[PDB]
RNA sequence: GCGGGGUGGAGCAGCCUGGUAGCUCGUCGGGCUCAUAACCCGAAGAUCGUCGGUUCAAAUCCGGCCCCCGCUACCA
């Protein structure tokens, strides 16, 4: 996903991994949701 | 001894609950429509039903009572036997808007329509509206009303309701549909009843060009529970003949049928099979014609027919033409104001991304969409549709705490 | 044709096997922490619909009456 490794620091945020997981259940969804 | 016929007529049977609806086929038939377990025991109209019946007319007698439904005619009094009129054939539509949506699939097999009112409940009746107004759409305009409970109303409260009845037909296509009084729990004067739906309403006319198609209502399995490999059925597959005509052994495909997944997405398989029997209840034919809800037993899997699964199934040849479109173009028109319901609220201009409801005459589905044109609507789906031709009635309702009511009846361009 | 419980504010436990409504969420209050919640323990709390019978003696075994009423005759 063309990583940014600036963000797994987890100081004032969320892991990394459960958030790329997250924006994929809306890329697959704006593909498939009616972008037909 | 009658000589046998299947139906001839439809008279699908509109209203809410309270209003009379259950004893009231009970009464133009012997026998009821409520015919689930949980139903048996709670009470309100759950399945789209069905009733059959008999007419024979007695020459002999004054009006009308010779209309009763058996090779007799000492309910008048006449000694002769009578002539016969047709077999008759009434769909039995719930009363609740919290089950009114599915109702729409019989609507599309109606050769008339039936409205029971309630003479002991103020005007306007919530859930009467919407199914009066349904009717409108389903092209059959032919409306039966009756005043119900005549025996816990004042007969003058009778009389101001029943100027309601011919007020509230003023300003809809129903100007010229009747009003008789009958009731449901007491049988009074169900013959004039029965006279009324022969004289007022008349067939439709009927045509076998098209490609005979039988819009399904039912689908059940008859196997007993414990029955033995050597007396095995297929499943019964029931609708009417509207246009054509179909026949046991007679090779058909049914649709949408059966899903399975090929290449990876979702999808569907017509079905075809051949008729394993033919029947209206309990009497010996073998093709059927127009006319009532007809049972088409066939070759197939018994599982894929139970528990009402391809609910307003089609059948037609497995050698003819009947579309299935995942993204489906509908010409749809705007309702005026809330029917069916206590609370009437204005109807929006909406833009997509909603979910809507909607059901392809005996078909139903739900619908996203990305382009909303002014007049038509390019829905996606998850099921496709069974669309014989042109403009066939597919209706959209709009959830209302959690009834889902009208707001346009559409017809299906192809 | 029937047939069931006839129970504290709430789950009704407990009924032929007979004397302590029987624990459990909840209401008052007392303990521990700094303080809260979890946690602990006293208190309130109906006393078996009700008239009875049987029963030394009772919901306990049997009946009058009535509360609510829960299963009474569907597969093309
Ligand atoms: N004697 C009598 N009883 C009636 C009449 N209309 C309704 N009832 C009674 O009212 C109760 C409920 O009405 P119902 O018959 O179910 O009306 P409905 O419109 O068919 N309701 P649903 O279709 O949901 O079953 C039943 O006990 C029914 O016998 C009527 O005209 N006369
Ligand atoms: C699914 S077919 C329904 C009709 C059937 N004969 C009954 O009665
Ligand atoms: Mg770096
Ligand atoms: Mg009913
Ligand atoms: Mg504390």
């Amino acid at each position: 996903m063309k990583r940014r490794p600036r963000k797994w620091k987890k100081k004032g945020r969320m892991r990394w991994k459960w958030i790329k997981k997250r924006i994929r259940r809306l890329k697959r969804q704006r593909k498939k949701e009616r972008g037909l | 001894a009658w000589p046998k016929v299947q139906p001839e007529v439809n008279i699908g049977v509109v209203g809410h609950v309270d209003h009379g609806k259950t004893t009231l086929v009970q009464a133009i038939t012997g026998i009821w429509t409520s015919k689930h377990s949980e139903e048996l025991k709670r009470g309100m109209t759950i399945k789209l039903g069905y009733a059959e019946t008999n007419i024979g007319v007695c020459e002999s007698c004054k009006k009308p009572e010779a209309y009763v439904t058996e090779p007799s005619c000492k309910s008048c009094g006449s000694d002769d036997e009578p002539k016969f009129l047709r077999r008759i054939s009434f769909i039995d539509a719930p009363g609740h808007e919290v089950l009114m949506a599915t109702m729409l699939s019989g609507a599309a097999l109606m050769d008339g329509a039936i409205l029971v009112v309630a003479a002991n409940e103020p005007f306007p009746q919530p859930q009467t509206r919407e199914h009066f107004v349904a009717l409108g759409i389903i092209g059959v305009k032919n409306l039966i009303i009756v005043q119900n409970k005549v025996d816990v109303v004042s007969k003058e409260e009778a009389l101001s309701q029943y100027r309601q009845i011919k007020q509230f037909t003023k300003g809809t296509w129903a100007e010229n549909v009747p009003i008789i009084p009958v009731s449901a729990l007491h049988k009074i004067n169900i013959d004039s009843l029965i006279e009324g739906i022969e004289e007022y309403i008349k067939t439709p006319y009927r045509d076998l060009s098209q490609k005979p198609v039988m819009l399904v209502i039912r689908s059940f399995d008859v196997n007993k529970p414990g029955t033995q490999f050597n007396e095995l059925k297929g499943g019964v597959i029931g609708g009417s003949i509207i246009q054509g005509l179909f026949k046991v052994d007679q090779e058909i495909k049914v649709l949408p049928g059966l899903r399975v997944e090929k290449q990876g997405k979702v999808s569907y398989e017509p079905i075809f099979t051949k008729i394993s029997s033919i029947r209206f209840g309990d009497e010996e034919f073998k093709e059927a014609k127009p006319g009532g809800l007809v049972a088409i037993g066939t070759y197939l899997d018994p599982s894929l027919t139970k528990a009402d699964n391809l609910l307003g199934s089609i059948i037609t040849l497995a050698d003819a033409e009947v579309p299935v479109l995942w993204n489906i173009r509908i010409k749809y028109n705007l309702l005026e104001r809330v029917v069916g319901a206590k609370e009437m609220l204005k109807v929006d201009p909406i833009r997509a991304k909603e979910t809507l409801m909607l059901s392809v005459g005996s078909s139903t589905t739900l619908g996203i969409v990305t382009s909303v044109k002014k007049d038509e609507i390019e829905v996606e789906l998850r099921r496709p549709v069974a669309v014989w031709s042109n403009n066939i009635r597919t209706v959209i309702s709009r959830q209302i705490a959690g009834r889902w009511r009208m707001i346009g009846w559409g017809l299906v361009e192809i």
